[PDB]
């Protein structure tokens, strides 16, 4: 591999670069700065927006003619072809040219906004005409704000009466004119709209399940209370409760519990799972409910206590539990007449006129989903009422945008109906809100406020909500949560799901919700990226608050990535010296050359296909010193030093001897970009990731000072191991100024055949197996073990691999994939949690010998480790006893339903709810029981 | 319930997939609109049918 | 007419319920199949069996 | 009555109905299908006939 020679090359040229600090502190706080400042740009556009939305409502006369005055609009879900019969009586259909963005990967127009209007929303209508007529001024200020940051995603407005009109004219994403696509899409039900249209919930749903609900009545109060699950956020807190004679949970929850994804879903199987039965007491369910909600003990919304009512109807008004439990009126009740029947409907709309509540009908599926945004509409009186204390930016948690560009946060603000103020008239139903705006931020606008090149592989930012969300983490994926076994939600992964939870790691991130700053050096357990392998690691965590906002960003950092190498290439021409060994012509004097797609140049395309960024990227570098401020300049700069590295390592110490019976490829991978692989024939073996930073192997071989053996993949149709090798990497330990530095990891792909003669050539001087970290088998000499090479022994033997389990050479950790898409079982791919664990070197001792007591027999064997490197030879000599293989150690992803929501509701993790919230106001007219 | 409001398209729950389906006010068959409709409405009546 | 309208229009191995209220055979002059579908056994019969 | 996705007009849940229902199975026309839903309303064809 040429460990010492690299090092050599490495202390030889300190002339070259500069050891610069990775001062964490400072990191965490500039990154936390420019995240500030990217989020108050949004909230400044979002002020914008709807301070000129209530200021152009308010100066809007009504009318019921649009014929003599038409509104021009561009409808999101209108075909592309040149249709001019395609205008609605009474609108004018705007026809746009459209170019093709990089920032939104989609059509987009900028001279208007686009409007989507639901599939069940008659276009047509006096009510969507009006808002389409005053939400043009919503379009001039669309372009205000894009043109004052080029960089802006999405600004929408979501209206009240269903209407969405967001800037950047895109048609809607799939469902325009679509068989099987049909658009469902309600801007009233998005999260963002919910979170800024009301503040944090208490529900309690009573659900009426007696016998008069059976059969079709049943059947739309479960799919009711489905949606009306579905319209709860994170920092609401919901119970379900079912009552007949006597109320009853219908789940395991006892008490209020948070509406998170797996509380939603438990709570939605039971009610999935509810029968009618047994006569109505609508006084024994009101106790029930109320006594729920006056439960403190829980983790709660200390705000808008709600019961939701989901019955039919019936001659009991319940006076007196009212009255006991709701005198002051501190909780709300809306009471829904699901189904279509002809029972006594009038005392279910009096329990929503004296407990400020509202009624509801939902006589048949397609009633279902507009009566939930409707009690939404309710919940936001007393936010207006608190006129300009409410108006606060909210950021949503990190979801799937619908058009789609993969996972963003987005900044909403209630917009106010302000016709009459000042010049007090009637004012009838000015305590509703207008809307809602909404700006995107991409988790990639953030990802690049926080740089990662300067840092080490390991070394990464991650940010978190108040709920312990993660904003950002290299862990969180743009996939749904998975919630269970497979048979629009936020993409919400807690910090201690998206890495190995410690008891530190608690400590952290309940330090990071309460908004403090601070440091913590620890030994971690880092999982490795192939996720198959643990390290015991040593990282330092910084975090601070992000100021203005309820985030707070953290810095992990290896002990080892405190300084990095500051690339000192000015002379114009030793740089040209490197770019020269990176075309791919030279791929036999120096290895066969990966660069890392990073954003070296404004105008590189990064791809996937490497050798096409290849000759991108020389082709830039040919004419490049023109191109000062469009190539980063400190990335491509070290990228050409850590070429001309490893050329000098290629060259002068790999093609002066240019072959060695027992190694089948020679690799250098640097912490710059380039992953340099010698003969070119292996080279092609080669599926590693282009980029460094996101190699298994790389992050592996920092965490330990030895040689690190990396096992193959089994049944793997590919390169295989045979024909490509088992990987071998070490990672070079240069010291500049006495600061430890690691700025790359060589290598060698042992071949298979070269070290199984050399395994079995000495035993003239059978059962022996060769196990590194994880157990994975990096070879036998059965011959028939080593058919499955790569392959985790448990599988092979799993009485020997549970006693060294027993024994304690290797420890393990279990842990939950909330991301991972899943074959769907039965009671395409869908998405579940997996349970994935990982095996490592639990002891620091070295030898381990005794007796495997297999059933009515008994086994000898002995373990020794390898000093230097993560192996382990395993001595066992028994074949073909007796069987103790009842059962198998499988170590792989196994799909399972995640911790039991039943038992972790009673423990939960700590959580702290927003702060200001908006309930129960005098100036409030109670009278619109509907 | 009222021509102003059917207009457009709903979202159909019948073939137990979702499909958008124009609104039309309709009217019944047999509607008693008229002395001649009440009378060819009444005759099936009497016909049972 | 015995055990004659157990026979309806199933999909391809699905399983599922049958497409069509209508009994089916898969000779000449009976009513076919059409669809990808297949005219197999064991469906309850019209009106609920 | 009170089936999955339906509940027929022609019930005998309350007097009105149950009325209304026996008039029009006096009269003959579509009897026979309250009497499905009669045998299916205690269990179907197996042990509600
Ligand atoms: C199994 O096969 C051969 C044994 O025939 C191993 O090679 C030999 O390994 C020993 C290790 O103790 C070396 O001394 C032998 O010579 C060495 O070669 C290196 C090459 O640069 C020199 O620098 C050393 O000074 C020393 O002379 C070495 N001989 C040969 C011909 O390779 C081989 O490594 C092993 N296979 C595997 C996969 O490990
Ligand atoms: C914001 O609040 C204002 C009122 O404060 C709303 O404007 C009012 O909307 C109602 C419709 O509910 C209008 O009443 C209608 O008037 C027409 C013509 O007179 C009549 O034919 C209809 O039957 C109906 O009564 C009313 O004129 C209008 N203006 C005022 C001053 O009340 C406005 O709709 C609210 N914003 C949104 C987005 O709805
Ligand atoms: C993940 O893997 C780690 C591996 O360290 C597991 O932590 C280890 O758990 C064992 C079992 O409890 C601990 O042993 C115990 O130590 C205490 C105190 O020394 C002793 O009183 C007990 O009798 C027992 O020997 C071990 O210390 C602990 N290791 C560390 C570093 O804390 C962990 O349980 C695994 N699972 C999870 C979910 O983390
Ligand atoms: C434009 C309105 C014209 C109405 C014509 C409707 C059809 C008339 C059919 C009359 C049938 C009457 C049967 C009664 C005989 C006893
Ligand atoms: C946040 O504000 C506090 C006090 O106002 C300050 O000490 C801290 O440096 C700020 N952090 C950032 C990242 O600006
Ligand atoms: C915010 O907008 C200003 C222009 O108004 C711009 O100069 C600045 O760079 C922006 N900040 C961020 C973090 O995008
Ligand atoms: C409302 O409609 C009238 C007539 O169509 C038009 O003059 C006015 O500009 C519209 N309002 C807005 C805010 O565009
Ligand atoms: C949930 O469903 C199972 C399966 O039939 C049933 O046995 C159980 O009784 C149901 N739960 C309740 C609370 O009835
Ligand atoms: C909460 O705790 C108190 C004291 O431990 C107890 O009296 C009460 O029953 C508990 N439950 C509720 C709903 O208050
Ligand atoms: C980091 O590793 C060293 C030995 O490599 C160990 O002594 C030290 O305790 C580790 N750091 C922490 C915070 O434990
Ligand atoms: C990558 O691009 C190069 C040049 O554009 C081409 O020769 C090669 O076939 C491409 N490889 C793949 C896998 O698309
Ligand atoms: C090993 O297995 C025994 C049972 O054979 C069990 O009691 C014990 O907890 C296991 N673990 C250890 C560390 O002994
Ligand atoms: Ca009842």
């Amino acid at each position: 591999s040429g460990v010492n020679q690299l090092v050599d090359i490495y202390e030889k040229y300190q002339d070259l670069y500069t050891v610069e600090p990775n001062n964490a502190r400072q990191l965490v706080e500039i990154a936390a700065r420019d995240i500030e400042k990217l989020l108050s740009n949004r909230s400044k556009a979002l002020v914008r927006l709807a301070l000129e939305a209530e200021k152009v409502q308010a100066a809007h006369q009504w009318r019921e003619d649009f014929a003599s005055n038409e509104v021009v609009y561009y409808n999101a879900k209108d075909d592309l072809d040149p249709e001019k019969n395609d205008s609605e009586p009474g609108s004018q259909r705007i026809k746009p040219v459209f170019i093709e963005d990089a920032n939104f990967g989609r059509q987009i127009s900028y001279q208007h906004a686009a409007v989507h209007i639901p599939t069940d929303i008659y276009e047509g209508s006096t009510i969507v005409l009006n808002e389409l007529n005053w939400t043009s001024a919503l379009d001039e200020v669309f372009k205000k704000n894009r043109e004052e940051d080029p960089s802006l995603l999405w600004q929408v407005f979501g209206s009240a009466t269903g209407l969405a009109r967001y800037y950047p004219a895109s048609p809607w994403v799939d469902n325009s004119r679509t068989p099987n696509k049909i658009d469902l899409y309600d801007v009233r039900r998005r999260p963002w709209y919910i979170q800024g249209a009301a503040s944090p919930k208490d529900m309690l749903i009573l659900v009426d399940v007696s016998g008069s609900v059976s059969g079709l009545t049943l059947k739309l109060i479960r799919t009711s209370v489905s949606e009306m699950l579905e319209t709860l956020s994170d920092d609401d807190f919901v119970n379900v409760a079912s009552f007949n004679s006597n109320a009853q949970d219908v789940s395991c929850f006892q008490h209020l519990v948070q509406a998170n994804v797996r509380n939603k879903k438990v709570l939605k199987d039971a009610v999935n799972n509810i029968t009618a039965k047994g006569i109505t007491d609508y006084k024994k369910g009101f106790s029930f409910a109320f006594e729920q909600l006056l439960n403190y003990n829980v983790s709660r919304a200390n705000c808008n206590k709600i019961i939701m009512l989901f019955t039919d109807g019936g001659e009991e008004r319940a006076q007196e539990i009212f009255n006991k439990y709701n005198k002051d009126k501190k909780v709300r009740v809306f009471t829904f007449s699901v189904g279509q029947h002809n029972y006594d409907r009038g005392p279910i709309q009096w329990m929503a006129c004296e407990n400020k509540g509202y009624y509801y009908e939902i006589p048949s599926i397609g009633a279902i989903r507009i009566n939930t945004q409707e009690y939404l509409d309710v919940l936001g009186r007393p936010m207006v009422l608190a006129g300009d204390k409410a108006k606060q930016v909210q950021w949503t948690n990190v979801y799937l945008d619908a058009l789609e560009l993969g996972l963003v946060i987005t900044g909403t603000l209630p917009v106010f109906n302000i016709t009459g103020q000042f010049e007090n008239k009637t004012n009838l139903k000015n305590q509703l809100i207008l809307g809602v705006m909404g700006v995107d931020v991409s988790l990639e606008d953030i990802k690049r406020l926080t740089p990662r090149f300067t840092l080490c592989p390991n070394g990464y930012y991650f940010a978190i909500d108040p709920n312990g969300y993660v904003l950002l983490h290299p862990n969180l994926q743009p996939k749904p949560i998975g919630v269970g076994i497979p048979t629009q939600e936020p993409v919400t992964l807690d910090f201690l799901d998206a890495e190995l939870e410690n008891d530190i790691k608690v400590e952290i991130r309940n330090k990071m919700i309460d908004g403090e700053s601070g440091e913590k050096t620890f030994r971690t357990l880092v999982k490795s990226q192939d996720e198959r392998y643990i390290d015991k690691g040593n990282r330092t965590y910084t975090w601070t608050p992000v100021n203005g906002t309820d985030y707070s960003l953290a810095l992990v950092l290896p002990t080892y990535s405190f300084y990095y190498i500051k690339a000192k290439l000015e002379e114009t021409i030793t740089q040209a010296r490197y770019s020269e060994t990176l075309k791919p012509d030279n791929f036999e004097e120096s290895g066969y050359t990966f660069i890392a797609p990073r954003d070296y140049c404004n105008d590189l395309k990064i791809s996937d296909n490497n050798t096409e960024f290849l000759l991108n990227f020389n082709e830039f570098i040919d004419r490049k010193t023109p191109n000062n401020p469009s190539c980063n300049a400190d990335l491509i700069n070290r990228v050409l030093l850590d070429a001309g590295f490893t050329n000098e390592l290629v060259q002068n110490y790999w093609s002066k001897q240019k072959n060695i019976k027992g190694v089948k490829a020679r690799f250098v991978v640097t912490d710059g970009g380039i992953t340099r692989v010698y003969p070119k024939e292996a080279g092609e073996n080669w599926q590693e990731n282009p980029e460094t930073y996101e190699d298994s192997f790389y992050k592996r071989s920092l965490d330990n000072d030895n040689y690190v053996f990396t096992a193959p993949y089994f049944n793997k149709s590919g390169p295989g191991a045979y024909e490509s090798g088992i990987m071998v990497s070490k990672a070079v330990e240069i010291y500049i100024q006495g600061k430890l530095l690691k700025p790359a990891v060589v290598g060698i792909k042992i071949d298979v055949n070269s070290w199984i003669e050399n395994f079995t050539k000495t035993s003239i001087r059978m059962d022996c197996v060769i196990l590194d970290d994880g157990g994975f088998l990096l070879m036998a000499n059965h011959d028939d073990y080593t058919n499955q090479i790569g392959r985790f022994f448990g599988e092979i033997d799993p009485s020997l691999m549970r006693h060294l389990v027993n024994i304690s050479v290797y420890a393990f950790n279990k842990s939950y994939d909330y991301q991972s898409v899943c074959e769907p079982g039965a009671a395409s791919k869908q998405s579940c949690i997996t349970e994935q664990t990982q095996y490592f070197f639990d002891n620091d001792s070295k030898s381990f010998s005794g007796v495997l007591d297999c059933g009515n027999c008994s086994r000898i064997f002995h373990g020794e480790k390898l000093m230097n490197t993560n192996l382990i030879f395993i001595m066992v000599e028994s074949k073909g006893t007796c069987p103790c293989d009842t059962r198998l150690l499988i170590q792989a992803e196994q799909t399972s339903d995640g911790p039991n929501p039943c038992d972790m509701v009673k423990q939960p993790r700590y959580r702290k709810g927003p702060d200001v919230c908006f309930d129960n106001n005098v100036l409030e007219d109670y009278t619109d029981c509907g | 319930e009222l021509e102003r409001d059917c207009r457009g398209q709903y979202l159909d729950y019948e073939k137990e997939e979702v499909e958008a389906q124009p609104r039309q006010w309709k009217k019944y068959d047999f509607h008693y609109d008229n002395v001649l409709w009440a009378l060819l409405t009444l005759f099936t009546v009497s016909t049972g049918e | 007419y015995m055990g004659k309208f157990h026979k309806a229009c199933f999909p391809n191995s699905t399983d599922a319920e049958p497409v069509g209220d209508f009994p089916c055979g898969k000779e000449a002059p009976a009513r076919l199949c059409e669809g990808d579908t297949e005219c197999r056994e064991y469906w309850p019969g019209p009106n609920f069996g | 009555f009170n089936f999955q996705d339906e509940t027929p007009t022609t019930n005998f849940d309350t007097f009105p109905a149950a009325i209304l229902t026996v008039f029009q199975i006096l009269t003959g026309e579509d009897w026979n299908a309250v009497m499905y839903h009669g045998i299916e309303s205690q269990g179907g064809v197996s042990k509600g006939m």
